[PDB]
């Protein structure tokens, strides 16, 4: 599927949207960017 | 932070 | 899709959107009431498009229906994707025309090398990403299941089906999920899942249609 993500992007320094199969998700995947930065933000 | 953070993002098998 | 082409306009008139605010999968239009699509593109709530060829333009032959009731298939394995299939009752009984029409399921299982329409408006690209307006079509071989589990060692179940080429260049990619894989006017294929898009030695793999006509129908008519 197409399913709008949110990722940490450590260059950028903040958290972006990606696009998502649906399935299999490892963790740096989220469905906003605020649970995002709260668990990848650093800090 | 933790390690999974800086892995690049994984869009997976379902297409 | 990667390395296809845009279909004529309606020209595959049972392929439907399945929208939530965007388009995130594909479907079959069965009958005037139901759609089959992936079990892995569930969500609670979804509204079905019809007669759609430009997805981001309103061009007056769409039909915009609810998803009343969605039923995934019992046995359906978020991991291994085994039983990757569900059912949509519209809330409502479309219109059918000559752009919005029913596509027959598979009187039986159709063999190795069978010449199939895989369509939708997943990624055309292997590397990057290009979500297309317009609706894309690809025509591809049912591949034998012996090349579809070398491709894919232990990953293949009787429920699955490569279609494709194993030299790549050519396949569905994200977004084309739930949508069809159409042999000789029957519904033998569900986009379902693959190791990146048009890759070399991973063509993609769906759902086999054929070993669900009876859940199918038993469903509808429950229901
Ligand atoms: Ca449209």
């Amino acid at each position: 599927a197409r399913i709008i993500r949110y990722f940490y992007n450590a260059k950028a320094g903040l958290c972006q949207t990606f696009v998502y199969g649906g399935c299999r998700a490892k963790r740096n995947n989220f469905k906003s960017a605020e649970d995002c930065m709260r668990t990848c933000g650093g800090a | 932070r933790p390690d999974f953070c800086l892995e690049p993002p994984y869009t997976g098998p379902c297409k | 899709i990667v390395g296809g082409y845009t279909c004529q306009e309606n020209s595959v008139p049972y392929q439907v959107s399945l929208n939530s605010g965007y388009h995130f999968c594909g479907g079959s239009l069965i009958n005037d009431q139901w759609v089959v699509s992936a079990a892995h593109c569930y969500k609670s709530r979804i509204q079905v498009r019809l007669g759609e060829h430009n997805i981001n333009v309103l061009e007056g032959n769409e039909q915009f229906v609810n998803a009343a009731k969605i039923i995934k298939h019992p046995n359906f394995d978020r991991k291994t994707l085994n039983n990757d299939i569900m059912l949509i009752k519209l809330s409502s009984p479309v219109k059918l025309n000559a752009r919005v029409a029913t596509v027959a399921l598979p009187s039986s299982c159709a063999p190795a090398g069978t010449q199939c329409l895989i369509s939708g408006w997943g990624n055309t690209l292997s590397s990057g990403v290009n979500e297309p307006d317009l609706l894309q079509c690809l025509d591809a071989p049912l591949l034998p299941q012996a090349d579809c589990e070398a491709s894919y060692p232990g990953k293949i179940t009787d429920n699955m089906v490569c279609v494709g080429f194993l030299e790549g260049g050519k396949d569905s990619c994200q977004g084309d999920a739930g949508g069809p894989v159409v042999c000789n006017g029957e519904l033998q294929g569900i986009v379902s899942w693959g190791y990146g898009c048009a890759l070399p030695d991973n063509p993609g793999v769906y759902t086999k249609v054929c070993n669900y006509v009876d859940w199918i129908q038993d469903t509808i008519a429950a229901n």
